[PDB]
This record gives C-alpha cells, structure tokens and sequence, in this order.
C-alpha cells in the first residue's frame, strides 16, 4: 500500500 | 492491624 | 431512555472518578435517576453514584434498566466528548448497546459513540445506613492534599477526630506526619470552612492508596464530607453540584 | 549556499512536525527554494514540503546542491534555538557539514552548530499532481482533536465526504464512533470554518497512527486541507506562512 | 532548634537543588546561621549553602550542632509543605529527630513531620579564598538553557571567557556547537545583563552533566555567578533568596 | 580529557 502519488 | 472487606458490613 | 445533560463535563469528570477504580459496574437507570454502585476488586472499597433524573436538562426512562458497563471503555469515550460538550444518553430500549451523543457547543460537530454493553449480574445494593460518631466537611482540595502528602510518609492513615479538630497521622521509614485541621467556628468560611459534627471522639486506621483513588472526584464537587464511627467503614462524600452525589465506602484498619 | 529567516520558528516547527515521521531525508536547494521529499520506512506516507526562496529574508544557492539530513538530530540542534531567533541554514560548499545560526533578536546572544550531513545519492521524486473529488477545508486543531480522539476508538478511520458535510469514524471492541462536521454556513475567524469543493462524494478508510502523525504539522497553519479521491492517496497540507507547504500523502 | 522561615518555597526549591546531587549532608547549626558543605559521592563537586541567621523570621541556637540527614527524605517531606507555607525547623532533642512544621499563611492548616537523624562526621576541608580571572553573572535562566542545550550536543562544555564576551562549545556525535554571550549592552533595570569583569582570559573545560545539577537552583536567584581561573575549580553561585548562598564548585576537565 | 577530582583544590 504505497503511496507513490 | 487488619484490612477488612466490605462484605461484612454489606447488608445481605 | 433518554438522558441530556448540557454540562457534559460533569459526566467526564464522574467517569475520571471511577474508571481506576472500577473498570466494571452496572448502571441503574430509573424514573427517579440514575444509580450506580459497585465494590473494588479487593473488596475494600464500595462506590455509590446517584444522579436524580431532576438533575439532567432532559430525562426520559420507560422501563427499569440495569446495563453492564467497562467503564475504562466509557472513559475513552468521554475522553473524545468536549469540556463545554452537551452530552446525550440513548438508550435502544432493548438490552444492545449504550449511545452516547457530544454536541459541540455550537451545533456544528456532532459526534455519536455506541458503546457495546456487559452482561453482569447485579446484587446487594446495601451498605448498612449509619448515624456516625463524626461528620467532618472541608474543602475536597485539601483532603486530596493531605492523602497525597501523608502517602510520602506511610502506607496508612490515622485520623483521630476530637471537638476541636481533627487528626491525620502517618508513619514510615522516613518517620512520622501529623495534619492537624481545626474547626472553623465562628470565623465567616462557607465552602472553605472545616466543620465537625462530633457525639463521639474517633479514631480510626484506613488504607492511603484507596483514599488517593477517591481524590480523583475531587474537580466534581469543591467540598468533601467525611462519616465516621468505629469498627465501621468510612464514607467519602463528594456532591455532584445540584443533581446527586458520588460516595465511596472505605473498610477500616 | 545560505538561507536567512527572521522568523525561525517556522523552521523549528517544521522539524518538529518532521522529525518523528521520518528520520533521514535530502534536502534538495535550488535558487527556487528547498524541497523536501520523503517517504517513511515503511513506504506507506509520502512527506513532500516545499519552502519557496522569496519566503526567506536572504537566499543564495550557487549550484544545485542535495544535502543528506538527519532530521532528529536537526530537530535537536533547533530546540537549541528560542522560539523567537534569526535562523540561518549556511552550506557554503559541501563540506560534508550543515551550520545553523541562531541569532537572539537584540544581538547580545548568536549560536552555531555544525550538523554531519549524510550521503544519500539515490535522489528524489515530487509529484504534487491531481484533481481531486473532493477537498476538505478546516481548523487543523480540530483535525488533530479528531483523529487523536478515534485512535481510542479504533485504528482505522473512515472519512466519508458528501456535499452536507465530512463524516469520520472508528469502529473498535468497545464500540463505535461517528463524528460528524457539517459545511458551516458562512466562513469566518482565523478558521473555524468546514469547506467542501466536489465533484463527486467520497468514502475512503486511512490509519490512524500516521494521520497522528501528520496533525503533528499543526502549529504550522490555522487550517489543513485534505484532498480525495477514489484509488488515490489523501493529501493532507498544510500552508506554511506564504513561502510553501508541507503535504503529507497516504495511501489508503 | 528553632527556626522559623515565612516562604516555604525558598526551601523547597534549595532541597530541590540539593537531593540529587548530595544525598546525604550534614547541618551545622551555628549562632551565625546554618552552613551546609558536601561533595557528591564522586568528589568532582561541592555544595557550600550558607543560610544567615538575620535572614530567618525566628532564629534560637542554644549549642552548636551537627545534624546528619537525607537530603532525599527531607525533599519527600517538604513536598508536603505549601509553597506559600511558614516552614518551622526544630531540633533540640537528645534522642534525635528533626521536626519540620509547616504552617499555613491564615488557614486553620498545622502539619507536624519527624524525621529520623543520622551521624555523619564533619570535616568542612574548604576552597581557599581567591580572586578569579573571570567573573561572569547571567541571567539564571539562560545558564539554564546554555547547560540543559549543550547537553543535546555533547558531554563537556569549553568556556572560553574574554573581554568581550564568552563562549560555550561542545561538540559529539551530532557534530559540535558554539553559544556567545556578548556582554550587554541594554538599557531595563531588570536582571538579564550578562556582565563581565576579567582580569586575565581563560578556557576551561567542564562536565555538563554536574552543571546540569547545579541548574537545578535557577529558581532560586534570578542571576548566576561564574568565577573561573586557569586549572582551578569553577564557581557556580545563586543568590537564597536575600538571606544567603548557594555555591557550586566544579573540578575541571 | 578526564575528570580531575576536587580534593586536591580543598584546604588540606
């Protein structure tokens, strides 16, 4: 569950 | 001396 | 039922009082009011609250209801209600869960807690009803005072009551301390005035621990009411300001 | 490279709103201003602040220049600071060192650390994009008051957004919790306003231990906004004076 | 022995500079007042309290006297005095113990608190009397702040006092830091003038973690004095009050 | 680099 954004 | 409990004094 | 109570800070405060030393109790809600009572673990002490159904700003109660209660889970739920919240009690009216309801003092945050609910076997109700030897009224900040200090100096406390004043000894191995407070006669005090009402000199051991947990309902009333007599437990008196009261029952040593 | 504040708090503040979240970050120094961007260990929250130059009462930057913090122990040093100093960050060549500079505001007290910058040569990322279905204006104190007070409740907290007003709320073994704020009639005071720009209602869960995390921005700004959409990541920003941001990210 | 000292809090605050850094002391009790003087376990440090008789409401000293004590007791048992309380000391017993009473302003309030004595022998082996290279007063607090700061840095703090100024520097892990205090050159009648008189410049280096002790007493002076001189001991020294001192002295690194 | 200990400052 990454953010990335 | 002595650490009572209340359960004497509770009127059943 | 139904219960509203604008001075919600009340309910947080009752709840500060009970939660360390009761983590479960039942609650019975009447026509008359709400009452709670309920022994510590050890069986030392014994906790009376009543708050008269006069006392909230609504009140609405159908049916006699006993609802089991953690109340370190209410406290965490009062503990999220406001200081100046106006707080609601919803009950379903079957036997589920207890709603508690925070209105922000203007109306725009409105917060809704439903609380699940214990089964527990309610009993006795009764601490015998005495006419005590020694009544002794005094501020609730300096009694909180007194237990805290004289905890530094021993475990227990000697409280020996004569006409004049009263006493609280206590030993250690650091040595001893005494308070003495005098009664306040014809000097003009109200709410800061230590007054005893003696028929006869007591003195009585009881256990410094339990009487700093009762110092916790010390911000619900600025006065607190000792009952004393022999070989008999001892009664703390806090009064919930117009719409009850909250006591705690002490066995002696 | 030299940046001059006169009101250092902020920075301190900063720090402070930083350092727990994450431990080590580059600070990226250009003429435009420093951008800082980090993820946490866990890669679950992205921190993105940015502090533009013409925020700062004097600003130099030569070339380009990536510096490797520890931001607990630029936190420490900046505790040394008064809350009312003249901060200056100087790096003056990488000499493998960042100077702070306090300066007392009548001149009679000045310190200076000497902080061991870390080598960080993987570099960084910075994409603030989006449109968003709905943004959540509000008093960040209420924000923090909020998702403190659900952290008793539960560990997860679900916001669901409608045109009326934003709905948060925990469910836990005790029971549950729903606290509900409605879009105030008309905006006012230093904030204690509820706006609410949609397109499109929204309804998504967070955790509630890196939100604890984010309010801890709030001595920064009298309101925080969050940024929703669907498959996307809240961004939860708050404005620092009129010389940038900080913008937290996190995954839902 | 007795006596009597109308602000409790003083003495509070000068067992609050004391217990941690001294355990145990002991009290000569002279006509001329009361002398404490102690090094910590570690003899890197000496308590020198000096507390005129004059300054005392009440001062009786029938012989002179020696009077061994916990200094973390005695702080247990000044917790329980008000800050505003009249502290009474008396100890004129032949089987020892010290009583502390604590008197509330105009309330109806006496506590009475024995503590058990001990015998430590005395030796008073004293700094010799010079006149230092540097004299530098502050503000207390600041010295607070400079000492409490640099500890997050480092483990020791070079002064380098001159002319102009002086400089507090430390350096560890983090890397390192430098505080200047320029002499003051401000109007106010206040206390926050940092003023230096030097004959001759010095550096010297100390352990901040004793200092960190010492700072301990900020609030019992406004300002603090440093006195410092090449390879001798630095003089930490907060005024009690109006009635005595409290002097540090710190062997150097 | 150490500590000095205050006995030798004392009045001996």
């Amino acid at each position: 569950a990454g953010a990335g954004a | 001396a002595f650490q009572a409990k209340l359960d004497t004094f509770l009127w059943s | 039922f139904e219960a509203r109570l604008v001075q919600g800070s009340i309910l947080k405060k009752v709840l500060e009082a009970l939660k360390d030393l009761i983590n479960e109790a039942c609650w019975d809600i009447s026509s008359s009011g709400v009452n709670l009572q309920s022994m510590d673990s050890s069986h030392v002490s014994l906790v009376q609250l009543t708050l008269r159904s006069e006392g909230f700003d609504t009140y609405r109660c159908d049916r006699n209801l006993a609802m089991g209660v953690n109340l370190t889970s209410m406290s965490k739920i009062l503990k999220c209600a406001g200081n100046e919240d106006i707080i609601t009690l919803r009950a379903e009216d079957n036997a589920d869960t207890l709603a508690l309801v925070f209105e922000a003092p203007n109306q725009e945050k409105v917060s809704d807690y439903e609380m699940k609910l214990m089964d527990l076997d309610v009993e006795q109700l009764g601490i015998p009803e005495q006419e005590y030897s020694c009544v002794v009224k005094m501020p609730s900040g300096e009694f909180a005072r007194i237990c805290r200090d004289l905890s530094h100096i021993g475990d227990a406390v000697v409280i020996s009551c004569a006409k004049d004043g009263v006493k609280f000894s206590a030993s250690g191995e650091l040595g001893n301390g005494n308070i003495k407070l005098s009664q306040t006669s014809n000097v003009d005090k109200e709410e800061e005035a230590v007054t005893i009402e003696m028929n006869e000199p007591v003195q009585l051991t009881f256990a410094l621990r339990y009487l700093n947990f009762f110092t916790k309902a010390t911000p619900l009333s600025s006065t607190v009411t000792l009952s004393m007599s022999a070989d008999v437990p001892l009664v703390v008196e806090y009064k919930i300001a117009d719409m009850g009261h909250l006591k705690y029952y002490l066995a002696p040593k």
